[PDB]
RNA sequence: UGACGGAGCCAGCGAGUCUAACCUUGGCCGAGAGGUCUUGGUAAAAACUCCGUCGU
C-alpha cells in the first residue's frame, strides 16, 4: 500500500542455494422398563 | 468345514486325522485355511451335503 | 488507433487463472466437478470463461455460494493386544515342549 | 425349387454358414447388410471377395451368412471364407464352369485362405 | 563395500581387510573418484547446465550423477553416501 | 388423537432421547421407530414393496437432503438425459444407473459401499422386481434402505398395445417429494410392524408424537385400503425405540 | 542450475532398517514381525510333531 | 392406476399432492 | 499407449432333489422345546470399436 512497503521489497529482492564452496547441512424410567422385561423373562 | 476347531493352530495338530459324516462318508483333514480362523479343508470319498454333520472320533 | 477492451485467491486457495472456472475451482478441497458446475450455475457465471477473466462481483458471489450453501438451497450431499497374542503363542509353544 | 448352395467357413472356433441363392445382390451377415459388419477397421477384409471378382456377378444372387463362435477377427475371416466358397459353389452349379475357373484363379491369386481353411495344426520339433 | 557395519573400502584405513579379500591395496582408492567428482560438478560448465557425469565402478556398476547434486566436501561423508548408494541403489534429495 | 394426550408417550420419548445422548453404543442411532402389535395375523406376505403412509402435519425430509439413487430401465440414455437437463430435476439425483450397468459395475464388496453412500433408493416399478438379486441381501434386510418404486411418466399400459416411453420431470419430482416427506411401511405375515416416525436432533417431541398419530390413523383407517387400513382388529400395543435401543411402551390395550 | 543436497543416514546398515519417525509405529512393526515369525515357527513344528 | 404386468404398482405407489407439484 | 461416463459387440469348457454367511435390537405365541416377525452392524466375459469430458 504505502510506497515504503515497495522499497522494502525492492531492497529485499537485491539481497535475495549453497554456493561456491559451501557444504551440505550437518545432522430412570428407561431402566424401569429394562428390568421389567428381564423380570418377565426370568419369572416365566 | 467350520466350527470343529477354533484356530488354525488347533487344525495343525489334527491334519490327516480321520473324519466321517452322519451319512457314513469317510474323509480326512487336509489343511488349515488361513482365513477365517479354524476353518479347514477335507476331502471325502464322495460328495457330502450341507445338511450333513462331520464328526471326528477322539478319546 | 485507440481500442480499449494469472492467479487468484479463493477460499484461501491459489487458483490458476488460465484454467476454466469449473475445473479451476475443483482444486479447492471439498469441491467436486459437479459441485463446481452447480456453484457456477448458481453464480450466473459463464462456465466457458477462464478463471482470470472473472470480475470481482462474480468471485464474491461464488464465495457467498461456497460459505452459505444451505441459504442458496444447495443439495445436501454436495455439502497391546498384539503383545497378548504373542504371549498366548509363547505359552502354547512352551507347553508343546 | 430355387437354385441354392450352402458353404461353411471356419477360423479358430468361429464358424460361418452361407446360403447363396438366385436373387438381386441382397447380401446380409447375421440378418444385417455387410456395411454394418464390425469392427469397422477390418470391414474391407469382408469386402475382399466382393471387390475382387467385381460386384456385377453378385448382382444376380443373394447371400445369407450366419456366423457363430470365435472373436471379432476370426468371425471376419469366417465370413470372407464363407462368402468366397459360396460364390464359387453357385457359379459351379448353376453358371458356366469357365466363370468358376476365373473366380478360383482370381481368389487363389490374391489369398488362398479364401478357399482353403487355415489350420495352424501343432508340429513338434 | 564390505561389512566390518558396511564401509567403503579405503586404501589406508582398511589394508588388512582388503588383503583378506586378496585385492591389491594400490587399486583401492575412491578418493581419486571423490576429487574428480568434486572438480567436475564444481566447474562452471556444470553451473551452465552442459555437463553430466557417469561413473563406471571397477566391479562393473554404472552410476549416473544428476548435474544438480552437491557432494559433501569432506571425504568421510562421501564414503557414507556411496555405501548407501550401492546398497539402496538410489539416493534422494 | 388419544395416543398424543396420554403422558406415557411423552415420557417414553423423553427417556429415549435422553438415553441416546448418554449411552455411547447408541451414538449412531438416529431414527425413531414405533413397533405396533397388530392383534391378528395381517396375512400379507412381505413383497419388499414399501407402502407410503401420508404424514399430514409435518414433513420428515426433503429430497434435497438425502442421497437418492435412481435405477431405471435399459436404456438410461433417455431418462438420464431428460432428468439431468431439466432444471427441477437437474440436481435431484445423486446418480442415475441402469439395471445392467448396476449389475456389471457393482458386485460383492462394492455393493456394501453403495449401501453406505446412498440414503434413499428409488427405482422404476418395471425393474423393481429384478433388484433383489442385484442389490443383494444387505439392502433388502431390515427395511432401512429398501427401494421405493416410482413411475417415470403418467402414461398407462393397455392390453395388446405398446406403452409409449416418456420421462416427465415434474411428475417424477412429485413422487420423491412425497416419498421423502412421508413415512412408509412394509406388510408382513405376523403381528409386528415397524414404521419410522422421526429423526433425533431434527424433530421435536410434539412433532414425533403427532406423526405417530398420523401413522395410527392411516394404518387403521379401512377407507385407505389397500395402502392403508391393513391393521384389522385393533392394536394391542405400541412401543418406541431406536435401531439399537430397546422397546419403550407408549400404549397398551 | 538449481542445486540440492543429498539425503542420507550416517552409519547406514542395510541389514539394519530405515529409521522410522513414529516410535509407536516402529515398535508395533517390531511386534507384528515377531508375531509372524513365531506363528510360522510354531506352526511348522506342530506339523512335524503331528507327522 | 394399475399395470397388469406388475400388480405391485397399485399398492405402495407414491401419492401425489398439489403442494408437491408446486415448485419450492 | 491415461481417468470418468455412455453406446455397439464377439467365445469355449461346466448340469448329483445338488450351491452355500456371521454377530446383534425387540414384539408375539408356546408348560417346555422351540416357531414367527422386527431390527442395526460386519463379510461377500474381458480385451476390443465408437462417442463426450478432463488433461499429462
Amino acid at each position: 500500500r504505502t510506497l515504503r512497503f515497495y522499497t522494502s521489497k525492492i531492497d529485499q529482492q537485491e539481497n535475495k542455494r549453497f554456493k561456491g564452496d559451501d557444504d551440505i547441512p550437518y545432522k430412570d424410567y428407561y431402566q424401569q422398563v429394562q428390568r421389567g422385561k428381564q423380570d418377565k423373562k426370568i419369572s416365566r | 468345514i467350520k466350527d470343529m476347531f477354533s484356530s488354525a493352530m488347533e487344525v495343525a495338530r489334527f491334519e490327516g486325522a480321520q473324519i466321517k459324516t452322519v451319512s457314513g462318508i469317510r474323509g480326512e483333514i487336509k489343511r488349515a485355511l488361513s482365513k477365517p480362523e479354524g476353518h479347514y479343508r477335507a476331502a471325502f470319498e464322495d460328495k457330502i451335503l450341507m445338511s450333513d454333520i462331520v464328526i471326528l472320533r477322539s478319546w | 488507433s485507440l481500442v480499449v477492451q494469472h492467479i487468484l485467491r479463493l477460499l484461501n486457495t491459489n487458483v490458476d487463472g488460465n484454467i476454466k472456472i469449473v475445473y479451476a475451482l475443483t482444486t479447492i478441497k471439498g469441491v467436486g466437478r459437479r459441485y463446481s458446475n452447480l456453484v457456477c450455475k448458481k453464480a450466473d457465471v459463464d462456465l466457458h470463461k477462464r478463471a482470470g477473466e472473472l470480475t470481482q462481483e462474480e468471485l464474491e458471489r461464488i464465495v457467498q455460494i461456497m460459505q452459505n450453501p444451505t441459504h442458496y438451497k444447495i443439495p445436501a450431499w454436495f455439502l497391546t493386544l498384539a503383545n497378548n497374542v504373542e504371549s498366548k503363542l509363547r505359552d502354547d509353544l512352551e507347553r508343546l515342549k | 425349387a430355387v437354385p441354392s448352395v450352402q458353404t461353411f467357413g471356419k477360423k479358430k472356433s468361429a464358424t460361418a454358414v452361407a446360403h447363396v441363392k438366385a436373387g438381386k445382390g441382397l447380401i446380409k451377415v447375421n440378418g444385417s447388410p455387410i456395411t454394418l459388419v464390425e469392427p469397422e477397421i477390418l470391414r474391407f477384409k469382408v469386402y475382399e471377395p466382393l471387390l475382387l471378382v467385381g460386384l456385377d456377378k453378385f448382382s444376380n444372387i443373394d447371400i445369407r451368412v450366419r456366423v457363430t463362435g470365435g472373436g471379432h477377427v476370426s468371425q471376419v475371416y469366417a465370413i470372407r471364407q464363407a462368402i468366397a466358397k459360396g460364390l464359387v459353389a453357385y457359379h459351379q452349379k448353376y453358371v458356366d464352369e469357365q466363370s468358376k475357373n476365373e473366380l478360383k484363379k482370381a481368389f487363389t491369386s490374391y489369398d488362398r485362405t479364401l478357399l482353403i481353411a487355415d489350420s495352424r495344426r501343432p508340429e513338434p520339433k | 563395500t564390505h561389512k566390518i557395519k558396511y564401509v567403503l573400502l579405503n586404501c589406508d584405513d582398511h589394508q588388512g581387510l582388503l588383503k583378506k579379500m586378496g585385492r591389491d591395496i594400490s587399486e583401492a582408492r575412491p578418493d581419486i573418484t571423490h576429487q574428480c567428482l568434486l572438480t567436475l560438478l564444481d566447474s562452471p560448465i556444470n553451473k551452465a547446465g552442459k555437463l553430466q557425469v557417469y561413473i563406471q565402478t571397477s566391479r562393473g556398476i554404472l552410476i549416473e550423477v544428476n548435474p544438480t547434486v552437491r557432494i559433501p566436501r569432506t571425504f568421510k561423508r562421501f564414503s557414507g553416501l556411496m555405501v548407501q548408494l550401492l546398497h539402496k541403489l538410489s539416493i534422494r534429495s | 388423537n388419544d395416543i398424543i394426550k396420554s403422558g406415557l408417550a411423552e415420557k417414553a420419548l423423553k427417556a429415549l432421547i435422553l438415553q441416546c445422548e448418554e449411552n455411547p453404543s447408541l451414538k449412531n442411532d438416529k431414527d425413531i421407530h414405533i413397533i405396533i402389535n397388530t392383534g391378528k395375523k395381517m396375512g400379507i406376505n412381505r413383497d419388499n414393496i414399501p407402502r407410503i403412509i401420508p404424514l399430514t402435519k409435518y414433513k420428515l425430509f426433503k429430497p434435497r437432503d438425502l442421497n437418492i439413487l435412481l435405477i431405471t430401465k435399459d436404456p438410461s440414455a433417455l431418462y438420464r438425459e431428460t432428468l439431468t437437463k431439466d432444471e427441477h430435476t437437474s440436481e435431484l439425483f445423486k446418480e442415475i444407473i441402469s439395471v445392467k450397468n448396476l449389475r456389471r459395475r457393482f458386485k460383492g464388496s462394492k455393493l456394501t459401499q453403495l449401501y453406505k453412500d446412498f440414503d434413499l433408493v428409488v427405482a422404476d416399478y418395471r425393474v423393481h422386481h429384478l433388484l433383489p438379486e442385484v442389490l443383494g441381501s444387505r439392502f433388502y434386510h431390515g427395511s432401512k434402505k429398501l427401494p421405493y418404486m416410482i413411475r417415470m411418466s403418467k402414461e398407462v399400459k393397455l392390453k395388446r398395445q405398446q406403452m409409449v416411453e416418456k420421462c416427465d420431470p415434474i411428475y417424477v419430482r412429485a413422487q420423491l417429494r412425497s416419498i421423502c416427506k412421508n413415512t412408509s411401511y412394509i406388510p408382513n405375515n405376523d403381528n409386528c410392524l415397524s414404521v419410522r416416525v422421526g429423526y433425533i436432533q431434527k424433530h421435536s417431541i410434539p412433532e414425533i408424537l403427532q406423526n405417530i398419530q398420523d401413522t395410527i390413523n392411516f394404518l387403521t383407517d379401512k377407507s385407505k385400503r389397500p395402502q392403508g387400513g391393513v391393521i384389522k382388529g385393533g392394536i394391542i400395543s405400541i412401543f418406541v425405540k431406536t435401531s439399537n435401543s430397546t422397546s419403550l411402551p407408549i400404549y397398551q390395550f | 542450475i538449481p542445486t540440492h543436497a543429498p539425503k542420507y543416514e550416517e552409519n547406514f546398515n542395510p541389514d539394519k532398517k530405515s529409521y522410522d519417525p513414529d516410535r509407536t509405529r516402529s515398535e508395533i512393526n517390531k511386534m507384528k514381525a515377531q508375531l509372524k515369525k513365531e506363528r510360522k515357527f510354531t506352526m511348522k513344528e506342530i506339523r512335524k510333531d503331528a507327522k | 392406476v394399475k399395470d397388469h404386468r406388475y400388480p405391485g404398482l397399485t399398492p405402495g405407489l407414491a401419492p401425489v399432492g398439489l403442494s408437491d407439484e408446486e415448485d419450492s
